[PDB]
RNA sequence: UUUUAUAUAUAUAUAAUAAGGAAAAGUAUUUAUAAGAA
RNA sequence: UAAUGGUUUAAAGGAUCCGUAGAAUGAAUUAUAUAUAAUUUAGAGUUAAUAAAAUAUAAUUAAAGAAUUAUAAUAAAUUAUAAGACUAAUAUAUGUGAAAAUAUUAAUUAAAUAUUAACUGACAUUGAGGGAUUAAAACUAGAGUCUAGUAGUAUGAAUACAAUUAUUUAUAAUAUAUAUAUAAAUAAUAAAUGAAAAUGAAAGUAUUCCACCUGAAGAGUACGUUAGCAAUAAUGAAACUCAAAACAAUAGACGGUUACAG
RNA sequence: AUAUGAAUUAAUGCGAAGUUGAA
């Protein structure tokens, strides 16, 4: 009841603590680029089937 | 954003039926190319007969030609395209539904979807390149 | 109530004490004349003049 | 140092003594430790753990701001011949009003006198007085003549 | 106020891409991907343009829009990188919100759920950003400055008042 | 039955013939206790289905 | 629990092993005091 | 000489929320003299990711549908026109919304969930006054019957804790089976509370904030003020009269009160 | 304004045995 309840961190563990928590951060930031980059991926490889151009709208008008 | 378009055409010529839909799909695609769209997919549906006689102006129509149009598209655009088809003698009934592009980008048509192709990519099996 | 609401001014309802001869103004009795003489029949169950 | 956590803590105590649970848990804290300690010493609960908010801790663990928030203080309640000893607990100082005596009001409270409408000490009653962030018994705060807010009254 | 203009243009330039996207990296990626088979010119460059049309802010979702400008704001007011509940980031983030609420509820006026709804999270950026206030004097009136706002503001009891309206000409 | 294997009835609002292979003669949407289904898979089939008969097919 | 032993890739799975036993006789003042009935 | 009071039913929870003042209350550790300063993350928040139909909630626009009414025609019936209001199954208001409310379709915008990660570091609770919305009715102006209105009626909130059983409900597992665990919803309880009826995770144990009540009738009346063209609304007494009055429950006879028998 | 009186006038309280409606 005397003591002091709890051992303040030092310094060198609260570096150590900012070192985790940004690990953590960064991971998931670098999970969802993963997963923008890989949906991005796909979309450019089905993106030949896509209607842009209406000369090409007209071909696959008389195609389908 | 997608929109699924599904046109009901009325057959006013029966030796060619199709042809009023391929004028429909032609100016409705070319709205929406020109309007820095992307008409995605035409799913031509058969010809078949109306549940009901339903009118609209003054013709009263029993069978009509079916189509979808899956396209991604602006708002104000898609609102214009709906106000046209509305307007258009040829389209007896329209319907645009969105669809959402929030989990994956790539998207099929509803009627694919159905049979189980989520994807666009399953309907044209396999790309084929990887990393 | 609570302590402020009973700061506010809520409390125990005041036993208050009203006169019950309010026209002799706090006097033990006060000098009269007698305009009539009535003769009365009190509520009942009670009869009598 | 809050009366409400300490408030908290009463009732707690009390709804658990209600139902007669052998092991229960308080926010660890020192106005919580203390309490704690001053009513185990006095006999009222039969022993003081350290734990976590599951349960009471297998070995040691130091006590740092990470696990902090978890941490609690896990009291044993005494039940004697089917009565528990720790019958009732109430906050003498509630937060709205809060009663800081000086030394001769708590001998006055102590020798039967109602000082600030708080009723007298009783005979197998314990009152805590916390001077100074120390909680102590009534009975030593005078004997160290120390001013102290009085908390509260365990019976 | 400054800071609204240059977010609220951000969104209008000629091309600006979706969902995290931008031009660089798109065109990084492509490019790489064109690059692997190695180890007709027109297709592929139509694909792109399909493929640019898709991610395109004029094609995307207002609340796309919204959430990009609530990148940057966050971008902007941060300690630090990633830096997301100091006050100062919570305060930009609500004003930007705000913004979007008031254009909502400016469009059609009987929308009365999102007028409370509005009129609640104003309320939170004044508590928000008191309590700036009592933590960072100098921070607050920073902040406060940037977000185009007077201690006034901030300090005072508000409430959207129909008179507020009138006044302000809201509608 | 295929919406009892984990299919979204909502995707199923271009295919009439499924819609109508759970609605009474009158074309009546068949209660859940008739259907079986979830309560969550007869929600979107009911969507499903009002959907399909607003857009005429 | 702990310590070691074998095996396998500093660590993991298994087997064995446990230091906490002390005795002794005699050594009041208690406080302030709140009742209801028809 | 009873507030060591109460507010479902005896007088009394304000329609619902938002939030200012509060001379109202409010996290943790250390240090210094009852607070201040520095640290901390359990409360409260911010940004993302995932899962889910965040479908229902609002506004707006655009559609559909049964029939109704009226007109026209043909010989109640079949067609054709225009008009408006409403949403037949699903169906449970399950849900969603602060309440009032809300289930025909699509879209635009806005919002509402949980968990994880990160971040702020008590920024919180309640809330006088005040402010928003407030059914139906009442009428006032501008427009050609519509819009814009005046007006504001007709079991409080939060926090800590609290034994079971049985069902469901939603996830998390482990190999239909573990009659699986973790949660919330429902029903009967235990203890506890209550005048009881009854409540029974709240009408229980505690803390904090607000509103309200002080015998019946006079009386929500009169007068004055406040707004309103007015209607009305809000605030709101006093004298006189009485020993009453009221609530829950008990036994009764009573009812065209119900049936049922003999 | 603070009072004191007032023709004219509003409401309500009581009681006597009753009178009338069926809320
Ligand atoms: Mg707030
Ligand atoms: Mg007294
Ligand atoms: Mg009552």
């Amino acid at each position: 009841m005397s003591q002091p309840l709890l051992r303040n961190r030092s310094p060198e563990e609260s570096e150590l603590l900012k070192l985790k928590r940004n690990y953590n951060r960064s991971l998931l930031n670098f999970q969802a680029h993963k997963k923008k980059l890989n949906e991005l991926l796909n979309l450019y490889h089905v993106a030949n089937e896509f209607i842009v151009t209406e000369s090409q709208l007209l071909k696959k008008i008389d195609k389908v | 954003m997608l929109y699924e378009l599904i046109g009901l055409v009325r057959i006013t010529n029966s030796n060619a039926p199709k042809l009023e839909a391929k004028e429909l799909s032609s100016t409705i695609g070319k709205l929406i190319i020109q309007n820095r769209g992307v008409v995605r997919d035409i799913v031509p549906m058969g010809i078949r007969y109306l549940p009901k006689i339903m009118k609209k102006d003054q013709e009263k129509h029993f069978r009509a030609y079916h189509f979808l149009m899956l396209f991604d598209s602006s708002a104000a655009v898609q609102s214009e395209i709906l106000r046209t088809l509305k307007k258009d003698p040829r389209v007896i009934r329209s319907s645009i539904v969105k669809v959402d592009l929030d989990k994956q980008l790539d998207r099929a048509s509803s009627l694919h979807r159905s049979l189980g192709k989520k994807s666009i990519l399953e309907l044209v099996n396999e790309d084929y390149q990887s990393i | 109530a609570t302590l402020n609401q009973i700061k506010r001014g809520s409390g125990p309802p005041r036993r208050k004490k009203i006169s019950t001869a309010p026209q002799l103004d706090q006097c033990p009795q006060r000098k009269g004349v007698v305009l009539r003489v009535m003769v009365l029949k009190p509520k009942k169950p009670n009869s009598a003049q | 140092m809050s009366l409400v956590k300490l408030a908290n803590t009463c009732a707690h105590l009390q709804n658990c003594s209600k139902v007669r649970v052998a092991l229960t848990s308080i926010p660890y804290t020192k106005l919580q430790l203390q309490f704690a300690y001053n009513l185990y010493q006095q006999g009222f609960l039969s022993s003081l753990q350290k734990g976590s908010t599951m349960g009471p801790d297998k070995d040691f663990v130091e006590v740092t701001p990470d696990n902090i928030s978890t941490r609690r203080l896990w009291v044993g309640l005494k039940y004697r011949d089917n009565k528990p000893v720790l019958s009732s607990c109430k906050l003498i100082s509630k937060p709205n009003s809060r009663i800081h005596l000086p030394m001769e009001d708590m001998k006055k409270l102590c020798s039967g006198v109602t000082i600030r409408n708080i009723k007298p000490l009783q005979p197998g009653e314990l009152i805590l007085v916390r001077a100074h962030n120390n909680i102590m018994d009534i009975n030593e705060a005078i004997s160290k003549k120390l001013d102290g807010e009085v908390l509260c009254r365990v019976k | 106020t400054p800071f609204i203009t240059r977010i609220m243009a951000e969104l209008k330039e000629p091309l600006v891409l979706s969902k995290g996207y931008n031009i660089e990296e798109v065109d990084k990626f492509l490019a790489a991907i064109e690059s692997a088979k190695r180890e007709d010119i027109e297709k592929l460059e139509d694909r792109r343009e399909a493929i640019l049309r898709i991610l395109s802010m004029r094609n995307s979702e207002n609340k796309n829009a919204i959430k990009m400008a609530v990148e940057l704001a966050r971008k902007e007011f941060e300690r630090f990188p990633g830096d997301t509940g100091s006050s100062e980031v919570q305060a930009a983030c609500m004003t930007v919100r705000i913004q979007n609420m008031a254009n909502h509820i400016k469009e059609h006026r009987k929308d009365f759920a999102n007028t409370r709804n509005l009129r609640i999270l104003v309320q939170q950026r004044q508590a928000i950003l008191r309590y700036l206030k009592r933590d960072n004097p100098e921070k607050y009136y920073w902040t406060i400055q940037k977000l185009g706002l007077n201690d006034a503001a901030i300090t005072d009891e508000f409430n959207m008042d129909r008179r507020y309206m009138q006044d302000y000409e809201f509608f | 039955d295929i919406m009892k294997s984990g299919a979204n009835p909502l995707e199923f609002y271009a295919r009439p013939r499924i819609l109508s292979r759970y609605v009474t003669s009158t074309g009546r949407i068949q209660h859940r206790d008739i259907t079986g289904l979830s309560a969550k898979n007869q929600r979107r089939l009911s969507k499903a289905i009002r959907r399909c008969q607003a857009i005429g097919l």
